[PDB]
């Protein structure tokens, strides 16, 4: 038999169901996400990285005449200079008044911690979600491992089960996103080919081990004005110290409803946002025939105290009378009020209490005991403790937190106005035809 | 939410307060519209329900 | 100095354009798109081929019991069979009279010429596309290739050039696509984990040499029927082989203006749609100043015959008088029309010939020799032929192919009765005035 339901996408919140069918006794269904997996798509773009200018021993040919030549390494930047007078300390290096001259060329590479400080910058899309469904039935226990999309079947302990898209989606990450020593944020890195002095992604590469690099950051050479040799350079500061001293915070102290975010697959989990379509289909053998499930009679409900509490509080009590002992089950087809637990025994006129939670004051609602029905009503009382983190709410509110004295009063002050003015019409064209009789 | 329904009400009782006294008035003064100077009063059951 | 552009992204048709400067003869400016690049991003869903049954020796129990026990290779399935009596050409393996018991497993693993037909189903997004640009200005060539995105300009000669982005986006693929053997087809493949039988994708597996499989292809055995020992199996045509024989056409002869589609990189290249905004520096060196350009006095339009072809066939003649030897450049700043050379030695009276192509009968425009303009006009007829396969329409039709003839048609068309019925009026009122004097 396939049955659907759909299910808030919330960790540790257990939904209860049955499922009816003629001749065979109601078979509890208990539906719990044990876990959520975001999982999107990404690409890497690059990877960026604190560099390391490299500043080779310049060029001299001395009284002679020297030409600049380019290269292909990551912003070189060449430069001669005529009339320069190299000294060392073994004295002047050459002889000639200002006929000499001196290459000086300058070129930047990535440094080598950055094999563990790399900043990977990615581009995300298509958010794809996978839940951890675990099952019981019929006091048996299965597991089960699927993606929302319902093209896709999860196999598994004798049943195969399909999830449904989720109603409404979520996706904390951006478009853009970059990764660093297992910390993620959100950030509009620069495309790449891209590149602008004193800021995030100002080195580019597309590994990094790749000896092709591709990057420009404002080195600009000065004329050598000292007695010895010397090459002085001056560049901005590099970028992604800047990025890295206000990167802002990280994405963890960000994203909303609380996702856990894993970085080696950049991927969120144990986070709720919308609820998920879910149809079981349940062998016929598990399902027991109703002649041989007990046989109640003559059930009644008592309220001792219950508790409009975010916790679950409420209590309640149940009489019946039957003939074979056995094992039923027992639910609360009210979507309000939760019960706790769904199969219990029966005597011939044994009296069992019953745990439940409730989101209203006005608890009403009628529960089944095994295979019958019952109705019954109270009113629950707010709690003193108003601060707790544990499952609360198990059901919206529906608008169900007018009592029935607001609502008596709300009625009671309503008249009828409008039937008032009715009857003055109504008199007034009596007294009209009454003024045709006169 | 709470204040919205507070003044609703108020309006609604205003609003029915406000046709009825208007109706009560009408009728009234249809009643009492003929002179009826002419003759004695038509009947006293209606001067009472009148005033 | 920066000018911009708006160019046909297409390939093998020259763009030609001017800049304007005080005191600096115009400078001819010539851009080129010698190939296009659209290369969009994609992952890597999962691979399929044709794969092969594996029917390893069924376990024989003799005079014993025994039972299933299930596996993790893909598919696996498993059946036990009571009564069995295997016989060989030695003779019977077993001696008891149905006592012994013989259970039999199957499971399919990829066929080993797999390893080249292998089918590749792909996921693509986000089609990002690269221009290669060939630009000559002052008869001096540059090539540039540059991401169409207007934010990464390209480096050539540490020239910053900006393209894009694009007035329309266009992407052939689709969001699902899947690849084989160098041919690309366009195609929903079921998602991961969903296999269907005599459908494609029913063997799935993350790489070509993945351990883990996982695939359904609805294998069901059969109880033994023959003398002999074997273990018959049925199952589902493979469904790779079907989707062979009805894949349909590639995508090589679908894709729309004619997209050459290569594999590896699996992107799309020379195929033109679309306009591309593009700003140019240019080096102020390059500017020549208009001191030392030639003076040009006097110059006059020829038409000596024009032809409304799709090639370049119109001619043209230009009579000048000048005082100084040099080049001077020459364009025809009327979309409509566009030359051949861009410049021309200029002698003290001389005259000269020009090569030029219109894409209207009535070619009429303003032609600039070097400084100077001249407006001129002529009729062109339709070629004799009218099917070629040259780069044609370097400028769209602007609603211009109305003939001087045409116009003046309609001007004779027009009627102006509303002057009848203003004279009507006058005449009413004049005469309502004279019936009043009656
Ligand atoms: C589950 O409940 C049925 C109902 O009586 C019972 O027969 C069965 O033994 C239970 N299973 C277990 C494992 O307790
Ligand atoms: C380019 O044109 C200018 C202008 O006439 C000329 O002086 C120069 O020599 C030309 N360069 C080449 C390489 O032809």
């Amino acid at each position: 038999f396939e049955h659907a339901t759909t299910v808030p996408n919330v960790p540790g919140i257990p939904y209860k169901a049955l499922v009816e069918r003629a001749g065979y006794a109601p078979l509890n269904l208990e539906i719990t996400v044990v876990s959520s997996e975001l999982t999107p798509s990404t690409n890497k773009e690059y990877v960026t990285c604190k560099f390391h200018t490299v500043v080779p021993s310049p060029q001299v040919k001395c009284c002679g005449s020297l030409e600049c030549k380019a290269s292909s390494k990551a912003d070189y930047t060449c430069r001669v200079f005529g009339g320069v007078y190299p000294f060392m300390w073994g004295g002047a290096q050459c002889f000639c008044d200002s006929e000499n001259t001196q290459l000086s060329e300058a070129y930047v590479e990535f440094a080598p911690d950055c094999t563990i400080d790399h900043a990977v910058a990615l581009k995300v899309h298509t958010a794809a979600l996978k839940v951890g469904l675990r099952i019981v039935y019929g006091n048996t226990t299965a597991r089960l491992d699927t993606f929302v999309n319902g093209v896709t079947p999860g196999s598994s302990r004798d049943l195969k089960v399909i999830a449904g898209p989720i109603s409404a989606a979520f996706s904390p990450f951006d478009h853009k996103v970059v990764i660093r020593k297992g910390l993620v944020y959100n950030y509009d890195f620069p495309e790449y080919g891209a590149m602008n002095p004193g800021a995030f992604g100002d080195i580019q590469a597309s590994s990094l081990d790749a000896t092709d690099i591709v990057a420009r950051t404002d080195i600009r050479l000065l004329k050598p004005s000292v007695k010895n040799i010397h090459v002085p350079y001056t560049q901005a500061v590099s970028g992604y110290e800047m990025w890295k001293n206000n990167s802002g915070r990280p994405l963890q102290e960000t994203a909303p409803f609380g996702c856990k975010i894993e970085v080696e697959p950049l991927r969120a989990t144990n986070c709720a946002y919308g609820h998920i379509p879910i149809s079981i289909d349940i062998p016929d053998a598990a399902f027991v025939r109703s002649s041989e499930s007990p046989t109640i009679l003559e059930v009644s409900c008592t309220v001792a105290d219950c508790i409009y509490s975010a916790d679950f509080g409420g209590s309640l009590t149940l009489q019946y009378k039957a003939n074979r002992e056995g094992h039923c089950p027992v639910h609360s087809h009210s979507t309000t009020a939760v019960l706790k637990e769904a199969t219990t025994h029966v005597t011939a006129t044994g009296s069992i209490t019953l745990h439940f939670s409730t989101s209203s004051p006005q608890a009403n609602f009628i529960v089944s005991l095994c295979g019958k029905k019952t109705t019954c009503n109270a009113e629950c009382k707010p709690p003193a403790d108003h601060i707790i983190g544990e499952p609360h709410k198990v059901d919206q509110e529906f608008q169900a937190a007018v009592s029935k004295t607001s609502w008596n009063w709300l009625l009671a002050l309503f008249g009828g106005a409008s039937s008032l003015i009715v009857v003055g019409l109504i008199v007034l064209v009596c007294s009209s035809m009454l003024i045709n009789t006169r | 939410y709470t204040v919205i329904v507070l003044c609703g009400v108020a309006l609604a009782i205003l609003v029915g307060t406000a046709s009825s006294a208007a109706c009560i008035a009408k009728a009234r003064r249809d009643c009492l519209t003929p002179y009826a100077l002419a003759p004695n009063a038509t009947v006293p059951t209606a001067l009472a329900v009148l005033c």
